[PDB]
RNA sequence: CUUGAGUCUCGUAGAGGGGGGUAGAAUUCCAGGUGUAGCGGUGAAAUGCGUAGAGAUCUGGAGGAAUACCGGUGGCGAAGGCGGCCCCCUGGACGAAGACUGACGCUCAGGUGCGAAAGCGUGGGGAGCAAACAGGAUUAGAUACCCUGGUAGUCCACGCCGUAAACGAUGUCGACUUGGAGGUUGUGCCCUUGAGGCGUGGCUUCCGGAGCUAACGCGUUAAGUCGACCGCCUGGGGAGUAC
């Protein structure tokens, strides 16, 4: 879950180019900023699913293009986590 | 902020008290940094059917730009209110560029499309005047 | 049943084709029945398999007349 | 030669242009029958998308307490 | 019974009728035509039958 | 590397979901008027409803459940499934065009979640229908079909094992591909070719060459051809029963 113009200042200032929408970086930050809204959504909407299964479908996805960016350099991968803040 | 519309009702004995209320809800949205976009009375009404064992009741149209809070706030207010005795409430709306348009239908409402429960020379002098030639 | 009418007082002009609401009327189906979700359109092409007679004179004209012999 | 000769809703852009609105009651009586029903497609000379924003402004005009809903009536 | 109907209000020196109609019995115009050939006046017809809007489910008799 | 795969911009349809709200229509129930002896249920009634005032008709009040039309082999959802009207929040899809990333892809044992109905623990609720229960009828019998009567159940909130002709019967995913017509729906361009057409892209109903084909048929969305991975069968009963 997000406005479009969150996701235009998430790509503002990330993306490997001008215009980039296509970045390995840019699709995790973006995925980032969904989950911890739709899981703010599905708190209340406790029965809504459908919300759950794009939520489990982003995460999934986040993970696979985090495997990713650890499979061309892991140092990137952990500066990604820290830039995003992601787990314990 | 959002595009609105909205249409409320008062009493029939409320059909000449309604202006007081209008000026209330305009300075609640211009308040806001809302605007008005169309406003129109459609007046007393007869229903196809009794509301609290009334035969009419009188109608208004708002067409607003506001922000959400401000259309949460009232359509709510409306809903407490019991003067304010029925709604309704559309959502990314904006008026037609032609003025009255929805007075032209008020006016085929009154005399054509309803089960007109009490008579129609009462409900009638009541609201928008219907000059078809603008509308 | 009787409906409100353009008919000189209906009992005396032979009017039938549309005078019922419920009545040998298609909205009888769940009326006077459970409700069942997917039976009423299944039920159409059920309902003709045994129809046979209906069926087999509506078959007849078309094909005949579809083969340039009618 | 340009235009040529439209059809009911047809070959052309400024009809049925936006959704059919609740607030146009006006259109909506031409649409109904003797016991306030919706009349569908295939009288109409409509589409199954004019079709489905029709039936929505009868149901909202007619819950509005302003059109016939059935044959009977108070 | 509409003939039993008419001599049971002939005492109230009611002539004027209109009609009304409901139920998915055949006692509809029948009724009707020997009530206006019994001295009486039909005038108007009218169904009266209510229809809902879907309601509450309908009983079952004989699998039907 | 951009072609597979992915992403944003941008066009766009939708009964997709969750949360809340609302109007009118109706079956029911209560009170009371008016009226007066009938009513009801079946093949027949019987049981049952009435004169302690029924039925029918009028008006006031009350409850709970559900959305007639529209409606289509139509539209949407992972499937299970999803149908009155309003708001709020919200997943998914599709598509004319812009680009971008730079094979990031695909399947999937086990695992984890979902999963019609019935069910059950928990609390609430009790209009309608109706397991159970009670009565009636029928019949040789009738513990049944049929009728009179009717509780639970459903519906609301919370929680639990999960099963189905979960029969679109065809594991998931991809490439290759005879033809045609209907519906539905995105789109560029234009004499809106006439009708909007036409190309083009998506879904779907129907038909069908060839292929496949015990057979019905299926049949380019194959019951076809070909690849990766994954599930099932191996006579019948014992038996998804036992342990």
């Amino acid at each position: 879950s997000l406005s479009t113009e969150a996701t235009a200042k998430i790509v503002s200032e990330f993306g490997r180019d001008a215009n980039d929408t296509g970045s390995t970086e840019v699709q995790v930050a973006l995925l980032t900023a969904q989950i911890n809204h739709l899981q703010g959504h599905f708190a209340e909407h406790k029965k809504d699913h459908h919300s759950r299964r794009g939520l489990l479908r982003m995460v999934s996805q986040r993970r696979k293009l985090l495997d990713y960016l650890k499979r061309k350099d892991v140092a990137r991968y952990t500066r990604l986590i820290e830039r995003l803040g992601l787990r314990r | 902020m959002r595009h609105y519309e909205i249409v409320f009702m008062v009493h029939p004995d409320q059909s000449e008290q309604v202006p007081g209320m209008i000026e209330r809800y305009t300075a609640a949205i211009t308040g806001a940094e809302g605007k008005i976009h169309r406003l129109e009375d459609w007046g007393r009404r007869q229903l196809a059917y009794p509301i609290n064992k009334l035969h009419k009741a009188h109608y208004v149209l708002m067409n607003v730009e506001a922000p959400q809070e401000v259309i949460d706030e009232l359509e709510t207010t409306f809903r407490f209110n019991d003067a304010v005795i029925r709604s309704m409430v559309m959502r990314t709306k904006h008026a037609v560029t032609e003025a009255s348009p929805m007075v032209k239908a008020k006016d085929e409402r009154r005399e054509r499309r309803d089960d007109f429960a009490n008579e129609t020379a009462d409900d009638a002098e009541a609201g928008d005047s219907e000059e078809e030639e603008e509308e | 049943p009787v409906i409100k009418v353009r008919e000189n007082e209906p009992f005396d002009v032979a009017l039938r084709r549309f005078k019922r609401s419920c009545e040998k009327a298609g909205v009888l189906a769940e009326v006077r029945r459970r409700e069942f979700y997917e039976k009423p359109t299944t039920e159409r092409k059920r309902a003709k398999a045994s129809a046979v007679k209906r069926h087999a004179k509506k078959l007849a004209r078309e094909n005949a007349r579809r083969t340039r012999l009618y | 030669a340009r235009y040529f000769r439209r059809r009911k809703f047809c070959r052309f852009t400024a009809e049925g242009v936006q959704e059919i609105d609740y607030k146009d009651i006006a259109t909506l009586k031409n649409y109904i029958t003797e016991s306030g029903k919706i009349v569908p497609s295939r009288i109409t000379g409509t589409r199954a998308k004019y079709q489905r924003q029709l039936a929505r402004a009868i149901k909202r005009a007619r819950y509005l307490s302003l059109l016939p809903y059935t044959d009977r009536h108070q | 019974a509409a003939e039993r109907c008419a001599d049971a209000v002939k005492e109230y020196g009611i002539k004027n009728l209109e009609v009304m109609v409901k139920g998915p019995g055949p006692g509809r115009e029948s009724t009707i035509r020997a009530l206006n050939a019994a001295g009486f006046r039909i005038t108007n017809i009218t169904d009266v039958t209510p229809i809902p809007h879907n309601g509450c489910r309908p009983p079952k008799k004989r699998r039907v």
